């Protein structure tokens, strides 16, 4: 033994045990989704009210990258933080040197790439975050989610975090019920509900909802939050499911 | 990231040894085997090409190279490890050497160099020893003929003959019986097919045998003509049925 | 500076050297002593660029008294000037070269030889009976061709320097201030006081 | 390039490879100085286990930094040389750039201070040799001798001993050695060092090395005939 | 990360002792021995290879004794690999002090530097040390034949008669009790043989086992010469003195 | 070939009374006979009661002025809140001059 | 227990012991209090001492005329990110002529933190920082933690016993956050926040250490007499 | 025991993390075979998407490193897009260094001998990949090298990768055993890619729809993968004889 | 092993909690600030009697208004004292002006935890700082390895200090004059102080407004300690 002390050590399994350790920290933290829509991808997740004293709507927790690329994480914040300040870097050399805003298989490479090398040395330690990730390109919508091992792949749908389970039977159910398609519309609406039924897996204390998207009809491929009566349109077709 | 490595990780134990050279010599001693037998007109460097699976190519697969036109290698132990230094043996040759003086490098020099190299992997920060044992035979004008063992501790000892490898043991005992300071390069071809057969299990012709001899210059394999100092490499890699014609006469 | 000569005679090396520093349109100083003691017996005048001359001249004495401690012995006149001449060499190609010439006075206690040894700011060394840098020769050199004998006492050898001074301040149109002499022999370096 | 700390604290609040540095001197040969009224004397053990040696080439002991001042040790051999030449390259910087050679206090806080620093680097490991430094500051005619360790810490001393049994040696010094009347000449300077010696040594042949330096750079050896002959007179007086 | 396979060579032990040089020290005990002796007329360097083969090319063989320029030759005991990066580092310090001086190197001062290089792998860089102790046989105007020896920690001192490698508790004993001031070069010759010839681990002392090296003035006139002997004449002088 | 300076013309005038000091200059910005315009303050009150200019190129001014009110700042921040006096303002603005002595800034300093 | 020696691995469970023994470091720290209205923001802190003889340790750092910190934990780590967060404040007025957003400002430390605990070599910070500030959205309360975590809040405590402070400011969410206009009200609201996790210890007038900055108000700490006035 | 956590020798001159690399090949649970034509080279590798909400056109073993070159990798993606992105770096420098199109042998080599330097270099660890080089050389003509986590690589007739590998090693061992010639006598690629489907059936003993498959084909100046409407188009043709 | 900036499960950096230790077995030194001056005395310590007393220097100067004492391992301080007297002059340098007390301790303070894998280990020595400036008149501060620096009216440090600062705790008052701190030094050192106290095995000094730093003579300090017998004898 001894294998799991020290990272990009393989044991005789031929694992990573520090990557498989930094999947535990990913496991830990507050549900976020993704859904693919017709045209775009919405994104959502789940903020837990650890304190009356924290100011409603403030800690931003989905970031921005370019201007058409929406990120969301779970785990350890500083670290998804740290990978999208990476990815902002790649989106901007690559526009720098071929013009056109990075394309999101590109930067799922690009971000891939990076935290994969994060598994190659003992000097550095493994990220403790999945990330789901995308926005609409000249090819059109894409949706991707990217563990620490560095492994990433296209998804219909995508879920990490503490209600994992939960929200991937609630997406698999509406790529099922809808194979002609979902609009981004209806998206918004399905992804509050979903972060509400994964709301079960953390009970105990109250949450509040965030949600963004990139659509070519509803914002033109450009990331936006969704703010004001559209999301309180969500919340209450999402508080009506529950009950 | 960078390599934080910069410490030694071959040292002396109490006893005096260097764990990671005998550990490189074990490496060794697992490799297939592979022989030299040194004539008064040329030398031979032999072995066998132990195949992994029947859909492989051995072909594609060199365990005997040219170092230099006059110089060639053959190995035993890590084959990536072999591959490795003969890259950087020929690259020496020119770098420390060709393109300085003009000419190619004295057999017993470039030996030097390559030892060097094996020296520094067992000293140099956040390495290990290269896991092979080298046979070079080459011929240089003011030494003539000759034939050197590099191990992986980065020492060098030259031979009349030797082998290394797996039946290293008995296949030195059979070159001591034969070996005269008298033997024609034909010879010794002869002498080496009978000591490696001891050590082949299988399947022992030109297709899994590779053989190569340090003999006469061949004109034929120079690809020019019209320099008459120019008269083409000594170094010789023998063909599946020139092997074969060999095996008939054994 | 400017006149810097030197006499190789049958037991000594003597060393003549200018006294005047000028600062452009000013004399700033008539007793100014061009010379450095390398090692007990070995002596080095020069002339060049300023502060260049000076900066070079201590930098070797420095490196010259190191030798002398690390080893506990002192280095021949030839092995002395070769470290200077490769010192020069080197500067020749450097980004700002030093702009210094140098004449090296030394008596080989190994082989009983006064040794006289001139060097210019690229490099160049010469072993000479006679020798001097910048104008100095064009004046003097004809009558030390003429004069000299290898066999010549420091009192001769001193009578001949006088010659080369009165010659210089005769035809030489700069007022150098007349020169410092100094001996160097078996028993080491001293100056003679009244020139 | 290789950054491991290698002298770092212990809960008890030591550096043991400061500490193991010393052990290294404890096993070194026997160094002493004895500073008189008008010079000071080094003298140094040589271990007889080496007989067939040529004592012309052979490093000597004792080691001129400056022609006025000189440096001793007890140690390990090799390490010694490192500080010796970076302590001469030292008194030619001082030289050159104050125009005056260095005095005995400057010297000792240089060496002094390159020690201390190979016990805070990453690295490197502390030097494992103690010296005594002695001379006479330019145009000074009062004794100087100082003593270094491998932590760095350095300080003056009447009389000092470092190396093996440099405990027996310094018991001799503290009830032979009076501060109100040090030995007023070179004879009685280098018979007090003989003697300090003698207690330690075995045989009083070749085991013996003595250099007295004295004011404006008068430093030299003393051969085996004139040490012997103090060896003699010793032990004579003491039949009674 | 990295610090948890680090050995830390350059470490002291609670006694003040260094691991690396003691167990290098180690390592060289079971070299070959090598031998100098110093005569007022020249040097003898003998040494003893390490059990050979018959058919080993020992004419063009050299495991022992190297020339690092005309006036100063080695004697090798321990790592032949390592002993070649230092031998080279060696050869070229006395080239740049002949190109700087015009002077040959004194003996002493490349002897130094070579101890400075070992003494440095001791103190900084984490490496391991060279495990190599040399026999300096050389030459020179101001101190004359000199003899030294250097080990893995960089210290080094002067000889009249010194062993390296096997058995030097057992030659330095018989070297001490034969050994005179007044010997000459074919005296020192008869006694490093006879000495290897007692302290030898194989069953005889031959020809092929052994590499030999002279530095005389007999060379014609006030000059010195190395000789590398040759195999053949090795043999010669195992007859001369009588130990074959 | 590219020049790095300019001249933007302008005039300062300072004067030290008893228990007073005044620093004037005019609004007046040019390059060669051109006006780039008629009110572009040239004299800065720093803090700490220093008022300073510096005339001459307008692009090493305003660099020069924004690094002494930088430099203001930090001495605060450095020193607990201590005033900056007058003849220690000085001090420090001859080195952040001299630090660019072979680049200068092209500009005559009053405060 | 193995897997805290260095802060480049994680245990079996996904945690980081020596961030989480970093966290420690700032629960052993001395109380300090934030809170803010719609105006004004301020900083109460209880200063330690070493004994009767010494002076208490400052606790509230100024890194901009519109923004400071309180710290809790390894002092010299809190001189460290002031610094660097003076530099970033500096940067934006004088390359952008802009006021740094206090947000802006969380998430320059949150990173600068964050490097600390993914790198060979490097440890984390042993610090915890309540940072306010007034912007061009008003007043605002950042807490920083070591891991990395930045949170703006309405209020908060950190430091030994800052549980206490931190359920009344829980109580009084209501109340404060409509104390606009009114400094010396907030900062009542703010001493009797702190009043809440004293023990054997009152407040004196070498103890206390206020700090405000609002709409007409520059970042300006208060010690000694001046907060004799709300003892 | 840190000999087993480093790329040290062992006392039996082993080199343990080297051997756990090649374990980890395996963890895809995924099987590729490649065979050469007359005039193509092509490559087959099974295809699993276990997860309703993955897009399935995104999973995916098998990369365009050149024109030229395809590249088919076993082991865990992460591992196989860092040796896809080093692989296209090296083929397109090479072009712009020599002036030429790498061969497929000689990227092989130049991927081998990084590989051999994570054995040696204690820092680096080996990549847990086995990586399949194909093409129409125009020297050479068709060709299949594979790399492993040893820095070993060697020419194949034809070759399998994965954990079932024996089984569809020996089935290819046994036909070119009676053909008697080292490739498939066959003028079209798509009846090479017939053969290629047959035999991987026949010795994993499995039937695949036109989802359960990948594949890449390499002709003279290019190499390009079959979408899953050409795979059917294979797949309907072996059904019917 | 484990990393020199390792934190143990307390909170607390290893290596500056086993640098205090260090400290702890070091010789004593105090420091009395009034408001007519600041006083520094030290425990010489030697360790045998041919040791040359005035040799050891356990007290210097940093600026003529800054004066620093030392105790722990004093090899370790050279660096430390080299740095303060190049922030010191160079602050003159670039602002005309003496530099602040506080700024020259905070500025020596940020070296302390420039530790890793910069220095290797911490400093294994603490330094009482004691100087005059304009703005916060007579100071004395407590330098640590731990980069943490307190302002003190009194403090001791050293093998004798808990004792000593116990004892300073009782003595101390804002009236002090600068000659009962002198003899309130003398009093607490020969209370600590394994030997018997005299003039050359303790020192004193002070720093003063008008005549700066200065170092005490052993005849200035042996008329100090005979005026100490006697006014302990008359009660
Ligand atoms: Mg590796």
């Amino acid at each position: 033994t001894g294998y799991d002390l020290s990272n990009s050590v393989f044991s005789p399994d031929g694992r990573n045990f520090q990557v498989e350790y930094a999947v535990k920290a990913v496991e830990n933290g507050t549900t976020s989704i993704g859904i693919k829509c017709n045209d775009g991808v919405v994104f959502a997740v789940e903020k837990l009210i650890t304190s009356k004293l924290l100011v409603p709507q403030k800690n931003v927790k989905i970031q921005v990258v370019d201007r058409h690329i929406g990120c969301v994480y779970s785990g350890l914040i500083p670290d998804g933080r740290h990978l999208v300040n990476r990815g902002r870097e790649e989106a901007a050399s690559f526009k720098k040197l071929y013009k056109t805003p990075i394309p999101i298989p590109a930067f799922a490479d690009r971000l891939g790439q990076y935290v994969q090398a994060h598994t190659l040395y003992n000097s550095v330690r493994p990220f403790g975050v999945s990330t789901i990730f995308g926005g609409v390109d000249k090819n059109g919508a894409h949706l991707y989610m990217l563990e620490p091992s560095g492994s990433y792949w296209g998804y219909k749908g995508a879920a990490t975090g503490k209600g994992r389970q939960s929200a991937k039977a609630e997406l698999e159910k509406l790529v099922d019920h809808h194979p002609e398609g979902l609009s981004a519309r209806e998206a918004v609406k399905q992804a509050a509900k979903i972060i509400y039924l994964a709301h079960e897996d953390n009970k105990e204390k109250d949450f509040e909802l965030e949600i963004s998207w990139c659509s070519l009809s509803e914002t033109n491929g450009l990331h936006k939050f969704v703010k004001g009566d559209l999301l309180q349109e969500a919340i209450d077709f999402a508080q009506k499911e529950i009950n | 990231m960078t390599d934080r490595y910069s410490f030694s990780l071959t040292t002396f134990s109490p006893s005096g040894k260097l764990g990671q050279i005998d550990y490189a010599l074990t490496a060794v001693k697992q490799g297939v085997t592979s022989l030299g037998i040194k004539a008064t007109n040329g030398v031979v460097i032999a072995t066998e090409k132990k195949s992994s699976s029947p859909l492989a190519m051995s072909e594609t697969l060199s365990k005997v190279s040219l170092l230099t036109p006059d110089i060639g290698a053959v190995y035993s132990g890590m084959g990536p490890d072999y591959r490795v230094l003969v890259d950087k043996s020929r690259k020496v040759a020119h770098t420390s050497y060709k393109r300085i003086y003009g000419e190619y490098p004295p057999t017993k020099l470039l030996v030097s160099e390559v030892a060097k190299i094996m020296q520094e992997a067992t000293q140099s920060g956040g390495v290990r020893p290269f896991g092979v044992s080298l046979l070079i035979a080459g011929h240089d004008e003011f030494n003539g003929f000759s034939l050197y063992q590099v191990d992986p501790s980065g020492s060098y000892f030259p031979w009349k003959a030797t082998a290394i490898g797996k039946g290293s043991v008995a296949a030195k005992t059979f070159l001591e019986k034969r070996w005269n300071d008298e033997l024609e390069l034909e010879d010794a071809i002869h002498i080496a097919l009978l000591t490696l057969k001891e050590s082949v299990e299988g399947e022992f012709n030109g297709d899994t045998i590779e053989l190569a001899i340090i003999g006469d210059e061949n004109p034929d394999l120079l690809g020019y003509t019209g320099i008459p100092t120019d008269k083409g490499p000594r170094f010789r890699k023998l063909t599946s049925q020139e092997i074969n014609d060999r095996l008939e006469a054994l | 500076m400017d006149i810097i000569l030197g006499i190789r005679v049958q037991d000594s090396v003597i060393l003549a050297s200018s006294k005047a520093v000028t600062r452009g349109i000013s004399v700033l100083k008539d007793s100014d002593d061009k010379t450095r003691q390398l090692s007990p017996h070995t002596l080095m005048s020069f002339a060049g660029e300023a502060g260049d001359t000076v900066q070079f001249a201590e930098y070797i004495q420095a490196n010259i008294q190191l030798y002398s401690i690390r080893e506990d012995y002192e280095l021949s006149p030839q092995a002395v000037s070769s470290f200077v001449r490769q010192e020069l060499a080197k500067s020749i190609r450097s980004r700002r070269p030093y702009q210094v010439n140098v004449l090296i006075g030394g008596y080989d206690k190994k082989k009983n030889k006064p040794e006289l040894y001139q060097i210019d700011y690229l490099g160049t060394k010469v072993e000479l009976p006679y020798g001097a840098h910048g104008y100095s020769g064009f004046y003097t050199f004809s009558l030390l061709d003429h004069h000299y004998r290898p066999d010549m006492t420091t009192e001769e050898g001193l009578d001949l320097l006088k010659l080369c001074v009165q010659e210089l301040e005769k035809r030489m149109p700069m007022d150098f201030k007349g020169v410092i002499v100094k001996i160097v022999d078996k028993d080491g370096i001293r100056q003679v006081d009244d020139f | 390039g290789y950054d491991r700390a290698l002298s770092i604290f212990s809960p008890d609040g030591h550096i043991f490879q400061v500490e193991y540095a010393l052990e290294a001197v404890k096993r070194g040969t026997c160094a002493v100085g004895v500073k008189g009224k008008n010079c000071v004397v080094l003298g140094c053990e040589r271990r007889s286990t080496l007989k067939l040696q040529d004592t012309r080439i052979t490093p000597s002991k004792v080691s001129k930094i400056d022609s006025h001042v000189v440096l001793s040790f007890s140690g390990l051999n090799a390490d010694s040389r490192i500080l010796i030449e970076k302590a001469r390259v030292e008194a030619q910087s001082h030289r050159l750039t104050l125009e005056d050679p260095v005095t005995v206090e400057y010297l000792t806080r240089y060496v002094a201070g390159v020690q201390q620093r190979y016990t805070q680097s990453g690295g490197v490991r502390p030097f494992g040799v103690s010296t005594l430094i002695a001379g006479f500051d330019p145009r000074d005619d009062e004794p100087k001798l100082y003593q270094t360790e491998p932590s760095g810490i350095y300080s003056s001393w009447s009389a000092q001993t470092i190396g093996r049994n440099s405990k027996t040696v310094r018991e001799f010094l503290e009830k032979n050695y009076d501060r109100k009347e040090p030995p007023a000449t070179v004879e009685e300077c280098v018979k007090l060092t003989v003697r300090s010696l003698l207690e330690v040594v075995q045989t009083g042949a070749k085991n013996i090395e003595i250099t007295v330096v004295k004011p404006d750079s008068d430093i030299v050896a003393l051969s085996s005939e004139e040490i012997n002959q103090y060896v003699t007179q010793i032990e004579q007086e003491k039949q009674e | 990360g990295s610090r948890r396979y680090d050995s830390r060579t350059t470490i002291f032990s609670p006694e003040g002792r260094l691991y690396q040089v003691e167990y290098a020290l180690e390592s060289i005990s079971h070299a070959g021995t090598a031998i100098g002796i110093m005569a007022s007329d020249g040097i003898v360097l003998a040494a003893e290879r390490k059990v050979t083969s018959t058919l080993l090319e020992q004419d063009t063989s050299t495991e022992k004794l190297y020339k690092l320029n005309d006036k100063i030759a080695v004697a090798v005991a321990g790592l032949t690999a390592d002993a070649e990066i230092l031998i080279n580092t060696a050869r070229i310090h006395a080239q740049n002090y002949l190109k700087t001086y015009n002077e040959d190197i004194p003996v002493e001062i490349l002897v130094r530097r070579l101890s400075d290089i070992k003494q440095g792998y001791t103190q900084h860089g984490g490496l391991r040390p060279f495990g190599v102790s040399f026999i300096y046989a050389g030459y020179d105007d101001r101190y004359g034949y000199q003899l030294y020896t250097s080990n893995p920690s960089g210290n080094y001192t002067g000889w009249k008669a010194i062993s390296v490698g096997a058995n030097t508790s057992a030659a330095q004993t018989l070297l001490q009790m034969d050994y005179k001031d007044d010997m000459k070069v074919d005296d020192a010759i008869e006694l490093a043989l006879k000495t290897l010839s007692k302290t030898t681990d194989s069953s005889a002392l031959t020809y092929d086992r052994l590499e030999f090296a002279t530095i005389r003035k007999g060379a014609n006139d006030g000059e010195v010469y190395q000789k590398i002997f040759k195999p053949q004449e090795i043999k010669d002088i195992l007859v001369k003195t009588g130990i074959t | 070939q590219f020049n790095p300076y300019g001249d933007n013309g302008g005039t300062i005038l300072g004067i030290a009374g008893e228990d007073f000091a005044v620093l004037a200059g005019d609004t007046r910005n040019i390059t060669d006979y051109s006006i780039n315009s008629r009110y572009e303050p040239k004299v800065f009150d720093c803090g700490d009661n220093i008022v300073m200019s510096a005339n001459g190129f307008a692009a090493d001014g305003d660099a020069l002025v924004k690094r002494f009110k930088n430099s203001v700042k930090w001495y605060h921040f450095d020193h607990n809140d201590k005033k900056l006096s007058i003849n220690s303002a000085a001090r420090n603005i001859q080195h952040l001059l001299y630090g660019k002595r072979f680049f200068p800034y092209y500009v005559h300093t009053i405060i | 227990n193995n897997y805290d020696g260095d802060t480049v691995t994680f245990s079996p469970t996904g945690r980081l012991f020596q961030v989480e023994y970093a966290l420690e470091a700032i629960k052993q720290g001395s109380v300090t209090v934030g809170l803010r209205s719609n105006t004004h923001a301020v900083l109460v802190a209880l200063k330690r001492n070493a004994d009767e003889l010494s002076s208490y340790q400052k606790k509230i750092i100024k890194c901009d005329e519109h923004m400071g910190l309180s710290l809790a934990g390894l002092a010299p780590d809190a001189r460290v990110l002031s610094n660097y967060l003076r530099q970033q404040c500096n940067y934006s007025s004088l390359v952008f002529n802009r006021k740094l957003a206090v947000e802006r400002a969380g998430h320059l430390l949150c990173d600068k933190a964050q490097k600390n605990t993914q790198s060979y070599g490097g440890r984390p910070y042993g610090v915890g920082l309540l940072i306010i500030g007034y912007d061009k959205s008003g007043a605002h309360l950042l807490e920083f933690q070591p891991s990395g975590n930045v949170t703006e809040l309405y209020g908060t405590a950190i430091g030994a016993r800052s549980q206490g402070a931190k359920t009344y400011l829980e109580r009084t969410l209501d109340t404060f956050i409509k104390i606009d206009g009114n400094p010396d009200e907030l900062i009542k609201a703010g001493v009797e926040a702190i009043s809440q996790s004293l023990r054997d210890e009152s407040l004196t007038v070498d103890n206390l250490s206020i700090a405000i900055v609002g709409k007409d108000t520059p970042f300006t700490i208060y010690d000694g007499e001046a907060v004799a006035k709300y003892i | 025991g840190y000999d087993r956590h480093i790329t040290i020798f062992s006392p039996e001159g082993r080199l343990y993390q080297v051997e756990y690399a090649f374990k980890a090949t395996n963890q895809t649970n995924i099987n590729s075979l490649a065979v050469r034509g007359k005039d193509c080279t092509v490559v087959i590798s099974q295809k699993k998407v276990p997860d309703k909400l993955l897009d399935p056109t995104t999973v995916s073993y098998i990369f365009c490193i050149s024109r030229t070159i395809g590249m088919v990798v076993n082991g865990p993606i992460p591992d196989a897009r860092n040796a896809a992105l080093r692989a296209k770096a090296e083929a397109a420098e090479f072009r712009y260094k020599y002036g030429y199109d790498m061969p497929c042998d000689v990227l092989a080599k130049r991927m081998a001998n990084l590989s051999q330097i994570y054995t040696q270099r204690a820092y680096m660890r080996p990549l847990g990949v086995i990586l399949t080089f194909v093409s129409v050389d125009e020297e050479l003509g068709p060709s299949i090298y594979k790399t492993d986590p040893a820095g070993y690589y060697v020419g194949y007739k034809a070759t399998a990768t994965g954990p079932k590998q024996q089984e569809i090693t020996t089935n290819l061992e046994n036909h070119f055993k009676k053909s008697k010639i080292d490739h498939i006598n066959e003028e079209s690629w798509e009846k090479v890619v017939e053969f290629a489907i047959t035999h991987m059936i026949d010795a994993l003993g499995t039937e695949f729809s036109k989802n359960d498959l990948e594949v890449g084909v390499a002709t003279k100046d290019k190499f390009f993968t079959l979408s899953a409407e050409n795979i059917e188009e294979r797949l309907v043709a072996i059904a019917e004889q | 092993d484990r990393g020199v900036s390792t934190f143990s499960p307390e909170g607390r950096l290893f290596q500056v909690e086993y640098s205090l230790e260090a400290i702890k077995l070091g010789s004593t030194a105090i420091g009395i600030a009034t408001k007519e001056g600041v006083v520094l005395g030290v425990e010489k310590r030697a360790t045998s009697p041919l040791l040359e007393s005035d040799s050891i220097e356990k007290i210097v100067e940093i600026d003529r208004h800054i004066g620093c004492a030392m105790s722990g391992l004093t090899a370790d301080a050279r660096s430390m004292i080299e740095h303060a007297r190049t922030a010191a002059v160079t602050h003159n340098l670039y602002y005309d002006e003496d530099i602040n007390v506080e700024s020259l301790t905070q500025s020596v303070c940020d070296l302390a935890l420039r530790f890793g894998e910069l220095m290797s280990r911490p400093f294994g020595v603490a330094l009482l700082i004691a100087g005059h400036d304009a703005d916060d008149g007579y100071q004395l501060f407590h330098a640590e390895p731990s980069g943490t620096f307190y302002r003190y009216n009194a403090k001791a440090i050293g093998s004798g200090s808990e004792g000593a600062q116990a004892e300073l705790l009782n003595e101390w008052h804002s009236s002090l004059t600068l000659k009962e701190a002198e003899l309130l030094v003398l009093k607490i050192l020969k209370q600590v102080m394994e030997e018997k106290l005299d003039e050359n095995n303790a020192q004193l000094s002070c720093i003063t407004k008008q005549d700066g730093f200065k170092i005490y003579d052993n005849e200035k300090t042996a008329e100090l300690i005979k005026e100490l017998k006697e006014k302990e004898a008359a009660e």
